[PDB]
């Protein structure tokens, strides 16, 4: 009724060939940016203050799924040493993902803000105020890691990323956890970029210097676009695997398919790591003046 | 230290505590510097604008609870760089044009060349307004404009293409353009909608400083 | 015209609690420190409470500390004592006395008066002595002042908080020298301050009819502000 | 415009009556005013911190 | 007769530099070689005065080394107790426009003035416990670009009107008007005896009056651009000019011409105010690179420099005992240094 194995060495052939790449340029990608954007605040605080802190905290997310990821690459292949390494490894790995989906959205948010309300956010926008929401940000993903990794004593994993256990894959666990982490912040996202175009575009009204501003119109088109082909096949793999769980598909070659789909969307997920980079990093004229 | 230093230190933290207090009223302060001339009806316009919303001249007056501050310099003009750099922190400059008076334009728009084009106004916005507008569409059927300007192209009684040319040779002047925003309006000093647009500028201004905070290009 | 004038006070019972009020005119209130000074029927003067200039710190005496209140209403350029539990010891004159604090002021420069009478129903504290209870002279001729503290008024700031005041017969204290050398505003040359860490004396160099009085020496340095008996002036 | 003519003609006349002495002399003279009053010049000498009010 | 007039005041400019020429024998630099150099300074900021809510214009130092007045675009009069960095006094004012403060050789006054054109006198020890106007000189055409107090009842002030002034602060009348300045009067520096006053202004020149008589002594001219600030040698026998060249001079009034100028390739910027230390041997320049550089007075050389301001340095002071020197900018600090 069901066979993993070649599946699954398939997927071992495919997630090297992904992650070593991935993984070698992140590293330097994240590093360069995280120089960057520190070189903003230790030189141009006044002006550049606020988003250079978000900007530092999704650098720092990628670099720790970076980090991460030579350990999914070996534990996945070998043996655990220890019965909890697994679970280490797979929450710093989940942690930076969802971390950097967070401050993702709060970027996006933080935008559609400025945009809408220039008055207001001119007033009351502060270094502080947005280093408070990436703390909170920092709080409330390793916070919500720990009550979720707690139950994951009885999967017991060999390997990692293969034996998840029906604690996170539970109904009750499982939608609150796509809503929460996926539907939610894609909503927020998609609705933040689209007003934020919007408002942009309608400035034809006002000035005939409104096409000044066409560049960031493209990053933020730019911004949904990555967001959504990067987040989103990997929860769509993540309910197809739910279905499976389920009974929902249980005919043959479609369980095989679909773990391979999860996996290798998983796989093309991280890759992420690079496209925040280019997405956010490169498309500021003076942090690519500075590189 | 002693008791008399201590309450001297208690007398500094009060006047802190009262620069304090003012700190968060004028980082809410719109200034704009008013560059009319003798012609441009600027004192009819100062007139409306007191009369609708109730050295150096100031009017200080609020629209949307946001308080503004007109800076009205008249006479008392300068050509020296300290003179201008005082003002290099004002929101906007709001230029006055008689629109009407094509004799006096030329030297209108080499004003609105010396004034755009300092480096000392580099981070603000300009609002042109035009006023006179009446005496503008009721003077070009008379006079055709090609007669003070061989480079107008188009009907000369048409008050669009009047229009879209002074516009045009306004915005011209700038030399640099991907600094701030140039904001034009077609109006007259009785007209009773010139603090909205006023309003309606300052906050696009606003959102383009707001934009560049983002980083976001 | 600086006025300072108090009311509220008279007979009161044993055990039993007053108010009094100071209204103030002719100066910025809110940006003066406020004391209250009393003194005893035929004795000397003796601070009882200090209000700031806001409402920050406020000092009490010991001996009306716990019983008296001291609060100020600066839009209505009050000031206020709320005494309780009055003892006989209370029986005194009351002044309320302007004390602005900034460098290079006159603190203690006006005075006021009101005065109280109850029926008949301190360690770190610095002592300061006046040696001489009465001298009697002669006008025109220099007269010398002297008065003694326990402890060293000279800061390590380089000021000494010596005080000199001035009080006529039937009159209010009257500053005559602040921080022990600085001639107050409206006093004549005559009047000289010298001393040392411990010792101080006050010199007028020609006596007139006006300076007959009662002189007394306060200190500055630290809470409580303490005064010396006072050296009576006479013909 | 006749009238401002002679007025600055008569302050150049005013200005070129001066006596002017050597340039040695005056630059002798600076020189020997540095010099007599350079031991009390605390920024050019900085002074023990001690004697320093505004040491922080 | 015009052409006339043209000719005789181009020759008596002609005999006038002539004589100039001819009195000029040995350079400063030349007499000076021998003398060791100053060597590497390096002041520290000791305080930094903060409160002000905008650019800070103008600052004076009491004559008690230890009270300085100062002036911000936020119409706020502070004075500051720079031991111990406590406020004062906060005196607001009517016209926010100013450019200029003074402080009263006896401290009871303080001077402002600006884009009003009017020099405010505030009276500081009142009965009533609060800083109150006392005069308001009017009479300048231009704004005010400084002002100086002789005494309590004097004040001398320059104006964009191309004009400086005496005022007899009691009646509030101009009691001597100075005239012969082409462009506008930017800066001035009292004589140290008060009988003889340096002004600079626009028309790249310097001009010597005398306060008494009420005319031009002495006019300076090696400038190439607009004399933003002017500072008397403390003997009152020479003075030093900064100006927006990049570039600051040294002047002798007895030899009547430049002794030497203080310049560097690297510098581009104007200087907006100079001072001397109290022996004179330092020569403190504020600049718009927004760092205020040390000069040799008697070597021309970059002894230090002074670099803790984000913004433009606007103001320069140094003390009358000599102990520190208080900087303003742009960036609406004072920074003392030493
Ligand atoms: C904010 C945060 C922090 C840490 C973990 C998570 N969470 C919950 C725990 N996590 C899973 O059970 C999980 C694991 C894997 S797999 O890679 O290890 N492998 C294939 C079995 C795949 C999907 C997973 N989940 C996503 C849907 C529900 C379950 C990962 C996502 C979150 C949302
Ligand atoms: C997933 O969990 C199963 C158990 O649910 C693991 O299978 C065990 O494998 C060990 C050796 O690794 C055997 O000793 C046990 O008998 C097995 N148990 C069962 C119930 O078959 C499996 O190895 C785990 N897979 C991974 C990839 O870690
Ligand atoms: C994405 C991160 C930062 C947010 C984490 C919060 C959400 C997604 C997760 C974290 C822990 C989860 C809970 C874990 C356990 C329980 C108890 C169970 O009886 C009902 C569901 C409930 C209550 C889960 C609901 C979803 C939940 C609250």
């Amino acid at each position: 009724d069901c066979l993993f194995d070649g599946v699954n060495e398939l997927m071992k052939t495919l997630q090297f060939a992904v992650h070593i790449p991935t993984f070698v340029l992140g590293l330097l990608l994240n590093l360069l940016a995280i120089h960057g954007f520190s070189t903003f605040l230790k030189n141009r605080w006044p002006d550049y203050a606020a988003t250079s802190i978000y900007m530092i905290n999704l650098a720092v997310f990628d670099l720790l799924l970076v980090l991460s990821l030579p350990f999914k690459m070996v534990l996945s292949q070998v043996q655990s040493p220890f019965p909890s390494l697994c679970t280490l490894v797979e929450c710093l790995y989940f942690v930076s993902m969802y971390g950097s989906v967070f401050t993702i959205c709060f970027i996006s948010m933080d935008r559609f803000l400025a945009i809408r309300y220039p008055l207001l956010v001119s007033h009351l926008r502060s270094p502080r105020k947005i280093f408070g929401i990436c703390c909170t940000i920092w709080v409330l993903v390793w916070t919500g890691s720990i009550p979720i990794y707690s139950f994951h004593g009885k999967v017991e994993k060999y390997m990692c990323f293969h034996n998840m256990s029906d604690d996170t894959w539970s109904a009750k666990v499982f939608f609150p956890l796509e809503v929460f982490g996926f539907l939610l912040p894609m909503g927020i996202m998609g609705f933040c970029c689209s007003r934020s175009i919007h408002i942009l575009l309608g400035r034809r009204d006002h000035t005939q210097d409104w096409v000044q501003q066409k560049a960031c119109i493209y990053s933020i088109a730019a911004s949904l676009a990555v967001f959504v082909v990067s987040f989103l096949p990997v929860h769509l793999g993540f309910f197809l695997q739910f279905l499976v769980r389920n009974s929902f598909i249980v005919e043959c070659r479609a369980k095989q398919s679909i773990s391979f789909f999860l996996q290798l969307s998983m796989c093309f997920s991280n890759v992420n790591c690079c496209l925040d980079v280019f997405c956010y990093y490169f498309v500021i004229k003076e942090f690519r003046m500075n590189i | 230290v002693s008791a008399e230093d201590k309450a001297a230190a208690e007398r500094s933290k009060e006047i802190d505590k009262c620069l304090s207090r003012e700190k968060t009223y004028v980082k809410r302060l719109v200034k704009i510097l008013l560059l009319g001339a003798d012609n441009s009806g600027k004192s009819t316009f100062l007139k409306q604008m007191r009369i609708i919303h109730g050295g150096i001249h100031e009017y200080d007056f609020e629209i949307k609870n946001v308080p503004f501050k007109m800076v009205d310099v008249g006479g008392q003009r300068s050509e020296r760089k300290r003179w201008f750099e005082c003002f290099d922190s004002v929101t906007s400059i709001l230029f006055l044009v008689d629109s009407s008076d094509f004799n006096r334009l030329t030297e209108s728009l080499n004003d609105f060349e010396t004034i755009v084009n300092n480096r000392v106004f580099s981070n603000v916005s300009i609002i042109l307004f035009l006023n006179k507008t009446d005496l503008l569409e009721e003077k070009v059927q008379i006079v055709s404009i090609k007669d003070y300007f061989l480079e107008f192209e188009g009907d000369p009684h048409c008050l669009r293409d009047v229009q879209k040319f002074l516009v045009e040779c306004f915005r011209n002047k700038r030399r640099d353009q991907q600094q701030k925003p140039l904001y034009h309006h077609f109006t007259t000093a009785i007209n009773t909608e010139n603090a909205r647009l006023i309003f309606r500028d300052v906050k696009d201004t606003i959102l383009h400083d707001n934009l560049k905070q983002l980083m976001l290009q | 015209d600086v006025q300072l004038v108090e009311s509220g006070g008279g007979l009161v019972q044993p055990g039993g609690s007053r108010k009094l009020s100071c209204s103030a005119s002719g100066f910025a209130f809110s940006s003066f420190g406020m004391h209250w000074v009393r003194q005893a029927p035929e004795k000397g003067l003796e601070w009882v409470a200090y209000i700031s200039s806001g409402s920050g710190t406020i000092y009490y005496a010991d001996t009306v500390k716990g019983r008296f209140t001291i609060s100020r209403d600066d839009p209505k350029n009050t000031l206020f004592l709320q005494m309780t539990s009055l003892r006989s010891e209370d029986t005194a004159m009351y002044y309320c006395v302007r004390s602005i604090y900034y460098y290079g002021s006159s603190p203690f420069d006006f005075w006021g008066g009101t005065t109280l009478t109850v029926s008949s129903g301190g360690g770190s504290d610095i002592v300061m002595t006046q040696a001489t209870s009465s001298v009697p002279v002669t006008p025109g001729e220099s007269v010398s002042i002297s008065c003694r503290s326990s402890k060293s008024l000279l800061h390590s700031n380089g000021n000494t908080y010596l005080y000199w005041f001035l009080q006529r017969p039937g009159q209010s204290p009257q500053l005559l020298i602040y921080r022990m050398s600085n001639l107050a505003s409206g006093v004549p040359d005559r009047f000289s301050g010298s001393g040392s860490g411990t010792a101080f004396t006050l010199t007028i160099s020609r006596l007139e009819a006006e300076d007959v009085g009662v002189y007394y020496c306060m200190q500055h340095l630290e809470y409580p502000l303490t005064f010396g008996a006072g050296t009576k002036l006479e013909l | 415009s006749i009238a401002q003519a002679r007025k600055l003609v008569e302050q150049l006349k005013m200005e070129a009556n001066i006596d002017r002495i050597k340039v040695s002399k005056a630059a002798a003279d600076l020189m020997a005013y540095c010099e007599a009053h350079a031991k009390e010049d605390p920024l050019l000498t900085p002074v023990p911190a001690s004697e320093n009010p505004f040491r922080e | 007769e015009l052409d006339q007039l043209r000719q005789e005041a181009e020759q008596l400019k002609n005999q006038i530099r002539d004589a100039r020429k001819a009195c000029a024998d040995a350079t400063l630099s030349q007499i000076t070689n021998n003398i060791d150099p100053v060597g590497r300074i390096q002041m520290r900021t000791r305080r930094t005065l903060r409160g002000h809510l905008a650019k800070i214009y103008a600052m004076h130092w009491g004559t008690d080394s230890r009270l300085l007045v100062s002036a911000s675009q936020d119409g706020k009069l502070i004075i500051w107790d720079s031991y111990t960095t406590n406020k004062v006094h906060a005196i607001p004012l009517r016209s926010s426009w100013v450019m200029t403060c003074a402080y009263a050789p006896s401290g009871n006054y303080v001077a402002c003035g600006g884009l009003d054109n009017i020099c405010s006198i505030y009276n500081l020890k009142t009965r009533e416990g609060n800083v109150r106007v006392s005069r308001e000189l009017a009479g300048h055409t231009g704004y005010l670009s400084c002002c100086r107090f002789l005494d309590d009842n004097q004040i001398v002030t320059s104006s964009g009107d191309t004009t400086c002034a005496l005022w007899d602060i009691e009646t509030g009348q101009q009691t001597t008007t100075f005239t012969g300045h082409t462009g506008d009067v930017m800066s001035l520096s009292l004589a140290p005896d008060t009988r003889l006053f340096v002004s600079g202004a626009c028309d790249a020149s310097a001009k010597l009056w005398d306060v008494r008589e009420g005319m031009c002594r002495q006019t300076f001219t090696g400038h190439e651009s607009d004399i933003n600030a002017i500072c008397f040698f403390p003997n009152g026998n020479a003075f030093a000019t900064g100006s927006d060249d990049a570039t600051c001079r040294l002047f002798d009034l007895r030899a009547d011409q430049e002794l030497m100028t203080y310049s560097h390739d690297n510098i581009i910027c104007g200087i907006t105010s100079v001072s001397f230390s109290k022996s004179g041997r330092l020569l403190l320049a504020g600049y718009d690179d927004f760092n205020c550089n040390v000069w040799d007075a008697l070597k021309a050389d970059r002894a230090g420099v002074l670099a803790g301001h984000d913004n433009r340095v606007s103001c320069l002071g140094v003390t009358d005992d000599g102990m520190a020197v208080a900087t303003g900018s742009w960036d609406s600090f004072l920074k003392i240094w030493n």
